[PDB]
RNA sequence: UGAGUGCAGGGUUCUAGAUCUGAUACAAGUCGUAACAAGGCAGCUGUAGGAGAACCUGUAGCUGGAUCA
RNA sequence: CAUGAGUAACUGGAGGUCAAGGCUGGUGCCAGCAUCCGCGGUAAUACCAGCUCCAGGAGUGUCUAUGAUGAUUGCUGCGAUUAAAAGGUCCGUAGUCGAAGAACAGUACUUGUUUGUAAUGUGGCUUAUCGAGAGCCGAAUAGAACGAGAAGAGUUCAGAGUAAGGAGCGAAGGAGGGCUAGAUUAUUGAGCAGCGAGAGGUGAAAUUUGAUGACCUGCUUAGGAGUAACAGAGGCGAAAGCGCUAGUCAAGAACGAAUCCGAUGAUCAAGGACGUAGGCUGGAGGAUCGAAGACGAUUAGAGACCGUAGUAGUUCCAGCAGUAAACGAUGCCUACGCUGUUGUGGUUAUGAGCACGGCAGAAGAGAAAUCUAGUAGGGCUUUGGGGAGAGUACGCGCGCAA
């Protein structure tokens, strides 16, 4: 079976190369639930439902005009606060803006968020 | 996909998404109870009891009335199998292909679906003997 | 092998991958102290025995001019050849001559001289540069 | 969102496959049958996997098949469930 | 490189196929590779029919025809001028020939 | 507690050897011409015989074929 | 501080890479030069010298190890249709990897406080004419002690039941396999009858066979192989492979649907089972075809190609062996993905679907040809690293040998 979390992403990133507004994606967990929410808070994605099919679950969503693209890795690397610039200037395109979201003991946080609270943590995906 | 060969089918049934209490039935609680452990002690497989309520009395997936599991209630009842019925027809399939083997020696094809056939047990076996469903040392009949 | 627990399947695979390499195998595997001017030392010590010739590779048309040496060091006897102008002439049979490499990664043939691998640096304990072009002697 | 993504018609519906929706949809469903004659009624199932006999006349109301089951050329039902 | 994407023969979904013999040199070729031929030919020619109306005792009659199917490998085939070399597009063209006689 | 030294064996690394047999380089020597064009018997892979030498012949396969028919 | 004075550059280069001369004289594939590419056969900006330029400069050339060049070792980050490169097919242990829902616990995980670094190195300041130097300051790695947080990972539960798996039910489909009993012709061989001179074979002919009656036409028989036409970009099987008709024996794939159990699963060193043909050990048999061997022709020569003939093999039973251009030259699970058309088997609100295919464009991709090749840090195994020598030597394991 795929990784939940990688078809998320392949699922989105190929209707935005197609030109659809929205679609459903059909396998969802826990931490999918809680990375759209991150898109959502930072306006990259509109419009979320969760439909409970008693059957794994599946959302709808509405795509913004302003995502780029986003990914997962695999696998979820262990990081010291000290790591996380490392893998900020490899995966995304500037100094500027986009989003590295990291998992920790106060729930997913951005790269900025890091060095407000002082704490590293696993890395999960990121989005611009 | 399949198990022990290149299979991809897709043939199953819907699970209903709420169950409620079959009232349009023509039969109580405690008769639909005795209907099943009747059942059970003439010796029918447990998914013989459920094709035999859902076609001959009217009720559908054999649940939204006595809220409770069919090999459950048989645990409750006393009349439990020596032998999970599963492996019990893994068995049985063996034994038949060993019966034609012994009269037909020259049976690629045969010989062939053994080996699969053999495989399938050990594998349900260390289930099984996991869950202490089974004596450790436990061995097929053959 | 990506999984976050494969550390140890993943190193020994890269590992044997190494192996692949000519120059990783040729450290590990090869005869790299057989030769009078490698691995070992910079330069070599010997005593002439032979002069001699040897033909150019095609397309080039030429007599090169080479001597053979007995090495101290190894009781081998090699092919050296002789650089300059009128080389040849400075020296005898039993001299000393100190020789050296021609500056390829491994002992390989260079320009057009076939099987060569070394060349002639001093004769007597004088630079053959100097002996040459005439701007010092032969110790006598 | 689209309105057409987020509810589809009921052409639409129809058309799939009753696993490939937003919604997995029941196809089987529980009838009242009623024999030629005697007027006795029998409860049945669609899709039956059994030959069915009628109360006391013992004509056989029900055949099956390897879909749909049929009906005695005679005999009429009603949906119950 | 790859000259034609079926690889010159009509198998696909199936590991071997049964031979056949070439009509003109004997050789072995698959049934689903070979250069296949139909004939419909008349028992007697088009130059004797007008005889035939005098010699036949019957008061109309019909020729006998005999049939055929005759196999080719490529080397007897191309030699013999059924088929021949075709230019880079044409080679995709597929149609029935006619039925010899 | 034991150095030294007898006598048999092993384990390693080097080296000699009548004679045989590989490889590589041979400006251009001798005999043919097997491959590349339908290369003058279309070529190639497995297996088995045979033969101055390239190679030839039976059997099953492949098109990278001279045919997408 | 005071006295004299007027001394003080070389190494490598100048055809391209690579800064800087078609200058003058010698030499004529010689002598030499050249990391690489290349110069010289009498008109050499490349050899040997003169003269002018260039580069660095108290320094500059060469040889040898190593780091970089190098995404040519690839965790970040390469490749495997055709350039080097997916195991012939399955089973399978160790190993690596593994649903939704509701809850629980703190050893990894992350972080605080405290320990843990003289020199070196790092961030600074101060004094030797300046600059290295010297002197003083601050923080620090890995490792350990005690607390904290609980997303991910982990453990459990069942009024939960995967477009995860296995068991089972119903109607049906197929050259899938083993066994038993039958079949229409055809090719050879014998018997007998009719006839009375040639048959065969080739591009053209000769070996060869015929008055002991050939060839061709009848009737009888004896054997051992095979299933024509229908027959296809049709079907079935794990692959290798499977085509006459009845009867019989096991298991499998797909489809329909409100059946049952509940994580039983993916991939796989070692280990085990199958594997066209040709080959080998023993038995049965022997029609046709035909390696080896023998002739007739053709040629300078044919040992070959062609023709006549002929043996092992080619068939069956019981085994060994283990290779193929075993190829769609494209690993196995699992995803996300545009349209039109044509098949095969079930089901159908007759609108369509599900499994297995063929074909034609598009968009992307790619060195192109083209597309099993689009998108992508999903999981697991095999595997390549410029030609040659070489899939060869030595050792070892299987095999009767090959
Ligand atoms: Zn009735
Ligand atoms: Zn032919």
């Amino acid at each position: 079976m795929m990784d939940k979390l990688a078809n998320l992403c392949i699922t989105i990133n190929n209707a935005n190369r197609a030109q659809k507004r929205s679609v459903v994606i059909r396998r969802i967990s826990k931490v999918c639930r809680l990375f759209l929410e991150s898109m959502q808070k930072h306006g990259y994605i509109t419009d979320i439902v969760y439909i409970d099919d008693h059957r794994e679950g599946k959302a709808v969503v509405g795509l913004s005009g302003r995502l780029n693209r986003c990914g997962a890795i695999c696998p979820r690397y262990d990081v010291e606060l000290k790591d996380v610039e490392r893998y900020r200037a490899n995966l995304l395109p500037s100094r500027g803006f986009g989003h590295l979201i990291v998992t920790s003991s106060k729930g997913l946080i951005d790269h900025r968020e890091c060095i407000q609270h002082n704490t590293g943590g696993k890395i999960l995906g990121y989005f611009y | 996909a399949r198990m022990y060969s290149n299979g991809k089918g897709q043939s199953k049934s819907v699970t209903p998404y709420n169950l409620t209490y079959p009232t349009y039935i023509k039969h109580s609680k405690e008769e639909i109870v005795d209907v099943i452990l009747n059942l059970a002690r003439k010796g029918t497989p447990p998914s013989q009891i459920g094709n035999i309520l859902r076609d001959n009395y009217g009720v559908g997936k054999s649940f939204a009335v006595t809220k409770t599991k069919i090999l459950t209630l048989l645990k409750i009842a006393g009349l439990k199998p020596v032998i999970p019925e599963d492996l019990n027809n893994i068995v049985k399939k063996c034994v038949n292909i060993k019966a034609h083997l012994a009269k037909y020696t020259n049976d690629k094809s045969s010989k062939y679906q053994l080996i699969q056939m053999q495989s399938c047990l050990y594998r349900v076996a260390r289930y099984y003997k996991s869950k202490n469903e089974l004596p450790a040392g436990w061995k097929p009949p053959f | 092998m990506y999984g976050l627990l494969a550390a140890r399947n993943l190193k020994k695979n890269r590992h044997k991958r190494r192996y692949a390499d000519k120059d990783f195998a040729k450290k590990a595997r090869g005869d790299i102290y057989q030769n009078a001017v490698g691995y070992s030392a910079p330069h070599a010590k010997g005593i002439v025995t032979e002069k001699l010739g040897v033909e150019a590779k095609q397309p080039n048309s030429a007599i090169r001019k080479c001597v053979r040496v007995h090495i101290v060091r190894l009781n081998k006897k090699v092919i050296a050849y002789v650089p300059h102008d009128g080389g040849l002439n400075q020296i005898e049979i039993n001299d000393e001559v100190i020789v050296e490499g021609l500056g390829k990664k491994g002992c390989r043939s260079k320009g057009d001289i076939p099987g060569v691998r070394f060349r002639v640096c001093k004769v007597q304990k004088v630079s053959l540069k100097a002996l040459v072009t005439k701007k010092k002697e032969r110790p006598a | 969102i689209a309105k057409n993504l987020l509810y589809p018609t009921v052409e639409e519906i129809k058309k799939n496959n009753k696993r490939k929706q937003l919604f997995q949809e029941v196809k089987g469903y529980f009838m009242e049958v009623k024999c030629a004659g005697c007027a006795t009624l029998n409860v049945c199932y669609s899709h039956s996997q059994k030959t069915i006999s009628c109360k006391g006349c013992s004509m056989v109301i029900l055949r099956s098949t390897g879909g749909k089951a049929k009906i005695s050329n005679e005999c009429s039902y009603m949906v119950i469930s | 490189t790859k000259k034609r994407s079926n690889n010159g023969r009509s198998k696909k979904n199936r590991g071997h196929t049964r031979c056949v013999r070439c009509e003109h040199c004997s050789a072995m070729v698959p049934n689903d590779k070979a250069i296949k031929k139909f004939v419909v030919r008349s028992v007697i020619d088009a130059a004797s029919l007008d005889d035939l109306k005098i010699a036949t005792i019957y008061e109309e009659y019909e020729v006998p025809k005999s049939y055929y199917k005759l196999n080719y490998c490529v080397s007897c085939a191309v030699h013999i001028k059924l088929v021949r070399v075709r230019s880079r597009w044409e080679r995709k063209i597929r149609k029935e020939q006619r039925v010899s006689a």
